[PDB]
């Protein structure tokens, strides 16, 4: 089980970015996909998360109306999107996912990691 | 809101240390449990304890997690050379202010 | 002194998976070919000084039933005829004639009866189920979407998904247990409780964000979660007050059968006047009673928070909006015109919208393709409980939200299902007793041991045959059950206690076991608990009765020898 | 398309076999064959001549109006054979 | 038209099958036997009619 | 075979189930035998004739 990420990012002011996340080594529709964004110097916070079995998904009120979650069985792999780029958006993002169903809130896998910067 | 204090101190290696996380839940209802991550700068954060005191597979028992309710600690009988890194507390989405270990 | 003694049909239990089986009540699926007719009454049974306690989330008769359902709507599906051939270019226009991208009008190539004879054809669908051929040229040029994932069945015309009440039945030597209290949170400790034999009639219903029919809670408003404070963990909530809603598709539709191949019939959809996107109507009025109930309902766990709903937070169309079926006909609800801060004290109508191919669960290797209906057709239904997820998010503003889910749908028979329970039996008993040797199923258990011995011949004589792709279930349940009987009866025989009950033996009792008052063990006390210490102790015990047998047999044969 | 048959036919018929041995063990007449009991006749179930009965009558004719009361007859062996048994046990409980 | 044009009988209705060459329809006089606890009678009289 | 003296019986050939119940069975096993061969299908095909 393996998770990656693509190149780093880099945009203007006021557009919106996408990332990816591709995973490998188990069922691809079993378990929730969490996200997670790490400015320099600051603590790890949450984004939202995704379900593969059906593409729903859920995000705090502070993201809401901004970010944007899907994914593709095809090549089980997902997407996020951010719109109305601004310089706090600047920073690295990291997909993972939770050990056992069960529970679904630890998280033992972990991508690279992939940043992303404003202009 | 869960609290990480302090952000860091003036440790020495070889030293028993540990460091308080305080919920700010205290609220509905098993029992609530706690998440402490490693993670060293520049890396994938990691896995250290689950649950309350279940550390993950393959860590230093040194490194163990206790506390109940609102209280918890993670704890180091004597820290070693590698484990200066950063860790942080996570009961659910919302994440500790963590804490960095190093010298004069 | 005291002496070893055994009892044979004690009323204890342990839960333990098991397979129930069907219970049905004139070309249906699930009736039809399957499913023995259903007891008319249920031989329901107080225990009242009986506590006890239910897990509803981790259940196994959700899950079991849960590819039972898959497995008999696959296997109905498996005679009828395959659409393969259709997977052709699609020539296509704009319906009607006197843009509506709702539909598209279209037209194609295909095979005759004959092989080397082709004929054009053409047919309406609905915008959905169509895709471009590629991001090419022809403009015209569509297909359809499974095509180039995989291919789909034709339903056959005659069968029909109107759910019927199922009901499950376990069997011989298990028991179902229903929680009496109205307000069981579903993961707790219960007092009052009864046993029956088979389940209620549930009907075998498939929805998203709404339960359509099913039951209320008769006391009040019921919320119940494997762990609300877990965002992610689902939510149910159960009405008291069932909502009526009613939808519509107001057309007039008829089928234009064309034979594909030799024997094998498509039924394009046609239609005979204009066009009117399918809808539906509520009385929000009675909406928002409910929704303020539950809302207070809610800020009860959460004293210091708003509370409201938004619409679906996006996601694949049958997630999104409400998705279910109507005399089987899919429907689509857009739900944004529900889950609001604000409602109206009229009539509320949906816009709704309808899909003619079916992925019934994500897998696609049983994609189905849904024929038309003729004439126009509408749904009247209630509301009884719905599906909620929280955002996650502690806003600093305290404006609690949740949103409709869904897809699991398992949830869905959960939402019923958290009543029941199963159990099976280990009628050996064994106690102290100063002797040395030389209906109401399963009510008794209400008191103590010495007291409940009185009707063991009950629970002995019930627990064997009171029974009488599917027929290996039932084989494997009565064999099994038989082997379990006949194994229990070779252990009482060897125990030389066989023909007997209450059959004293030549053991003494062992004080390390235990050294309870025996006036309590007999008197004060419950088989439910008296087994939980000897558990401990039974192999020794057993090991001990079988050499009694054994030296008693061949001494007897010693003296008698000559 | 064969085995599901003789499959079912064997596992009914053991399971009637079964239940009939259950029965006459919870009458506590197992290992027998004209096992006498402890409930006595009654009056209402019939009064035909014993003498014909036994010599004159046929089960295929006997069974007829008997089975009316076989349910009562259950009933009131099954209530002999726990009586006897716990009240054997009291004398003996001891 | 195209008078020497015909088809099958069953393609407008339905598709058919050629049999195995092997097998055979030579009718084996099977017996029937009925299981434990179930008896099989027969009326001697050879002038029943059928119902009686 | 035993004979049954002192026995008088009756019989509905008519209504009777062991006629019926082997009726599906031939119909079962014929089928079943029928399953494995080859299905004829692409020789729906125009056909030009003429007298033999
Ligand atoms: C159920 O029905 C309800 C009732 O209408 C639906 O709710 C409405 O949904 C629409 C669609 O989202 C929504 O319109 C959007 O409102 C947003 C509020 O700010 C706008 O930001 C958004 O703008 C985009 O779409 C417009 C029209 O499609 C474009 O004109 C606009 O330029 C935007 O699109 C372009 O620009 C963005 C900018 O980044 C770019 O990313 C895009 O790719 C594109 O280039 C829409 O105006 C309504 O506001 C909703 N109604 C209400 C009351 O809020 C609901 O969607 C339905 N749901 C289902 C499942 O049926
Ligand atoms: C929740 O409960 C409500 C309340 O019952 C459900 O709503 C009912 O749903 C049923 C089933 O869809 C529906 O039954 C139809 O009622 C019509 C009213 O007259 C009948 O005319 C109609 O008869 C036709 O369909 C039957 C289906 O088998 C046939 O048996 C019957 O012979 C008729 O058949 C015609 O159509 C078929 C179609 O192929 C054709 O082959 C025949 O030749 C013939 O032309 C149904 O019996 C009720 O009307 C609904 N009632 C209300 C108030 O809505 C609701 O469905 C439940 N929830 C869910 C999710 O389903
Ligand atoms: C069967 O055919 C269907 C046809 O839909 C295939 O599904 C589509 O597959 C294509 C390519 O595989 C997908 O293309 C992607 O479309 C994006 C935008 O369109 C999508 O999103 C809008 C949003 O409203 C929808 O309206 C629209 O219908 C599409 O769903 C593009 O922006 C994508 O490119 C971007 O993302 C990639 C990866 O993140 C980046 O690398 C790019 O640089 C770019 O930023 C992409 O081109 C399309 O989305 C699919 N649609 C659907 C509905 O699934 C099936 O895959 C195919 N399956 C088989 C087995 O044949
Ligand atoms: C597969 O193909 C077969 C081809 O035979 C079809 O069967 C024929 O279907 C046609 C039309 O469906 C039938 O046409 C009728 O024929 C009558 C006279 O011919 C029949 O009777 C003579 C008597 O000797 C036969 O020799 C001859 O083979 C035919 O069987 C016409 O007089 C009929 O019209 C009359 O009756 C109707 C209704 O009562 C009236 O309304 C008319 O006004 C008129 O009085 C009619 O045209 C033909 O009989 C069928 N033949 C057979 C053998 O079945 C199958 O239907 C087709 N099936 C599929 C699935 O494709
Ligand atoms: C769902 O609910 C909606 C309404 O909530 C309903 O559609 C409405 O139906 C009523 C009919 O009961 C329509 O009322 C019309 O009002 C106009 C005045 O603006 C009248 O002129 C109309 O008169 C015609 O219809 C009468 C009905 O008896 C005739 O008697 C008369 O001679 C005329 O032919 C009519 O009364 C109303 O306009 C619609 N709504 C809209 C938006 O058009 C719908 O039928 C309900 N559907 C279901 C499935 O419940
Ligand atoms: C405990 O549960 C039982 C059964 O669930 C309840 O008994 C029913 O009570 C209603 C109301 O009087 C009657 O209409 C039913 O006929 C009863 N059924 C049976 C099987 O007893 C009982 O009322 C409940 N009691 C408490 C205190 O909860
Ligand atoms: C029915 O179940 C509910 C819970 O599902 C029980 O609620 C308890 O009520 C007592 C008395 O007020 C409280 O002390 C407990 O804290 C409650 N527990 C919960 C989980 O709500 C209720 O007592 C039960 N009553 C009956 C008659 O069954
Ligand atoms: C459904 O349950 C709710 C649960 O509150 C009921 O609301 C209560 O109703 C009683 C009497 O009707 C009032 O005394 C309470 O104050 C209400 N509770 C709240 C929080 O307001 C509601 O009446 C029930 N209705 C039905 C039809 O079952
Ligand atoms: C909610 O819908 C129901 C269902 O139509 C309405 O029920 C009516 O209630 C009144 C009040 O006594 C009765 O007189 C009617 O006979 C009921 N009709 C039906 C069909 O049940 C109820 O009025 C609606 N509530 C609101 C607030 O509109
Ligand atoms: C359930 O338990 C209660 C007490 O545990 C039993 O109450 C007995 O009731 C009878 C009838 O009046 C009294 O004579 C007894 O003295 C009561 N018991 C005690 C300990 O005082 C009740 O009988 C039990 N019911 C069942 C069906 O077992
Ligand atoms: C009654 O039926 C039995 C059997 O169907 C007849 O017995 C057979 O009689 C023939 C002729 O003598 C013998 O060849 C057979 O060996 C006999 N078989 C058996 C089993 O008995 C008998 O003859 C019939 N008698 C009458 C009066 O009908
Ligand atoms: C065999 O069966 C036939 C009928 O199947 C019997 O015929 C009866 O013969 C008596 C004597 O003549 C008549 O009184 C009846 O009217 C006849 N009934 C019928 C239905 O034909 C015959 O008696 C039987 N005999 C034997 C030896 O089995
Ligand atoms: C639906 C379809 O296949 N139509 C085609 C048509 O476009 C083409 O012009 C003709 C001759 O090539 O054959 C046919
Ligand atoms: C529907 O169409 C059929 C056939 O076109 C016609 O007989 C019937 O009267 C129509 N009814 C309605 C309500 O459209
Ligand atoms: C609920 O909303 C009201 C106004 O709509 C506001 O005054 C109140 O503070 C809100 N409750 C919470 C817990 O924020
Ligand atoms: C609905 O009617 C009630 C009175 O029955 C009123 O208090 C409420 O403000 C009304 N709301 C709307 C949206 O019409
Ligand atoms: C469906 O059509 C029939 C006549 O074809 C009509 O009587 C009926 O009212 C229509 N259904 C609806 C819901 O309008
Ligand atoms: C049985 O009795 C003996 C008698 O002393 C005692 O030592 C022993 O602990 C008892 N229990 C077992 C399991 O042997
Ligand atoms: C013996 O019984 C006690 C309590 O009943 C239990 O804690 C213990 O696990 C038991 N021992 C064994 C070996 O099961
Ligand atoms: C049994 O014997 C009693 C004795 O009087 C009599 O009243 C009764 O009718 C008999 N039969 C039944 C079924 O009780
Ligand atoms: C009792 O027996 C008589 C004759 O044997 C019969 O007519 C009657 O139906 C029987 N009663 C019942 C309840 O079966």
């Amino acid at each position: 089980v393996q998770l990656v990420q693509s190149g780093p990012e880099v945009k203007e002011p006021g557009a919106s970015v996408r990332v990816s996340c591709k995973a490998t080594g188990y069922t691809f529709t079993d378990h929730f996909i969490h996200w997670v964004r790490q400015a320099p110097g600051q603590g790890l916070d949450w984004m939202g998360w995704i379900n593969p079995f059906r593409g729903g998904t859920n995000y705090p009120q502070k993201f809401q109306g901004r970010v944007t979650m899907t994914r593709d069985t095809s090549f089980t792999t997902a997407y996020m999107e951010l719109n109305r780029l601004r310089s706090d958006d600047t920073a690295v993002y990291f997909c993972a996912r939770g050990k056992n169903s069960d529970y679904n809130w630890d998280f033992q896998h972990w991508g690279q990691g992939t940043l992303v910067t404003v202009s | 809101v869960m609290s990480q204090s302090p952000s860091s101190l003036a440790v020495s290696l070889g030293e028993r240390i540990t460091l308080s996380c305080k919920s700010s839940l205290t609220l509905i209802y098993g029992e609530n449990y706690l998440a402490w991550y490693q993670q060293k700068p520049g890396q994938s954060p990691k896995l250290l304890i689950y649950s309350t005191s279940t550390r993950e597979s393959g860590v230093p028992d040194r490194f163990t997690g206790s506390g109940s309710g609102t209280d918890f600690t993670l704890t180091i009988s004597s820290v070693k050379a590698e484990d200066l890194a950063v860790y942080y507390c996570q009961q659910y989405e919302y994440f500790g202010g963590g804490t960095k270990l190093e010298i004069k | 002194n005291l002496w070893v003694t055994v009892y044979y049909g004690v009323p204890v239990w342990k839960e333990a998976k098991t397979t129930l089986f069907c219970a049905s009540d004139v070309h249906n699926v699930w009736a039809t070919h399957a499913c023995v007719p259903t007891d008319p009454n249920p031989q329901e049974v107080v225990l009242e000084n009986v506590t006890e306690n239910f897990n509803m989330w981790k259940n196994d008769m959700v899950d079991q039933m849960q590819e039972d359902v898959i497995s008999i709507w696959d296997q109905s599906l498996k005679p009828c005829v395959k659409l393969t051939p259709l997977c052709v270019t699609l020539h296509c226009t704009n319906v009607t004639i006197s843009m509506r991208e709702e539909m598209k009008n279209c037209s194609f190539n295909t095979t005759t009866v004959i092989r080397d004879k082709i004929q054009k054809e053409y047919a309406l669908f609905y915008k959905l189920d169509i895709v471009p051929i590629e991001g090419k040229n022809t403009n015209t040029g569509y297909r359809l979407i499974n095509c180039n994932t995989s291919t789909c069945t034709q339903a056959c015309p005659k069968v029909t998904f109107d759910p019927i009440p199922i009901h499950y039945c376990a069997p011989a030597g298990y028991a179902i247990l229903k929680c009496n209290n109205k307000t069981f949170n579903g993961k707790g400790p219960c007092n009052n409780v009864s046993t029956v034999q088979c389940t209620h009639g549930i009907k075998p219903v498939v929805s998203t964000q709404l339960l359509l029919n099913g039951s209320l809670a008769e006391e009040e408003i019921v919320i119940r979660s494997k762990n609300l404070a877990d965002n992610a963990k689902i939510i149910i909530v159960q009405l008291n007050k069932s909502v009526e809603i009613v939808c519509t598709r107001p057309n007039n539709n008829t089928r234009r059968s064309i034979r594909i191949g030799p024997g094998q019939t498509f039924y394009a959809t046609d239609i005979i006047g204009d066009i009117r996107q399918a809808y539906c109507n509520i009385s929000g009025r009675n909406w928002s009673e409910a929704v303020n109930q539950v809302k207070k309902k809610l800020k009860e766990h959460f004293p210091h928070k708003n509370i409201s709903f938004q619409s679906s937070s996006g996601g694949d169309l049958e997630i999104t909006t409400h998705s279910f079926n109507c005399g089987g006909e899919f429907f689509y609800c857009n739900t944004s015109g529900l889950f609001n801060d604000t409602i109206s004290n009229a009539t509320i109508m949906l816009p709704c919208r309808i899909k003619q191919i079916i992925n019934m669960w994500q897998e696609v290797g049983k994609c189905i393709y849904a024929p038309p209906i003729k004439g126009n057709i509408t749904c009247k239904s209630d509301i009884t409980g719905l599906l909620l997820l929280r955002d996650g998010g502690n806003t600093a503003n305290n404006a609690e939200i949740f949103r409709p889910g869904g897809g699991d749908m398992r949830d869905n028979w959960r939402s019923e299902l958290y009543k029941y329970k199963v159990v099976k039996i280990e009628p050996l008993g064994v106690a102290p007793t100063r002797c040395k040797r030389r209906l109401v199923f399963l009510g008794a258990a209400g008191s103590t041991m010495g007291a409940a011995s009185m009707t063991l011949t009950v629970q002995a004589r019930n627990l064997l045959s009171g029974i009488v792709v599917w027929g290996i279930k039932q084989l494997q349940a009565r064999v099994l059950a038989v082997e379990r009987y006949l194994r229990d009866q070779q252990l009482l025989g060897i125990w030389g206690c066989s023909g007997k009950l209450i059959c004293c033996t030549n053991v003494p009792w062992n004080s390390s076991w235990s050294n309870r008052n025996l006036s309590e063990i007999w008197d004060n006390m419950t088989w439910l608990q008296w087994d939980k210490e000897i558990s401990n102790y039974t192999q020794i015990i057993y090991g001990l009765l079988e050499e009694s047998q054994n030296q008693q047999e061949k001494n007897e044969q010693d003296l008698l020898a000559l």
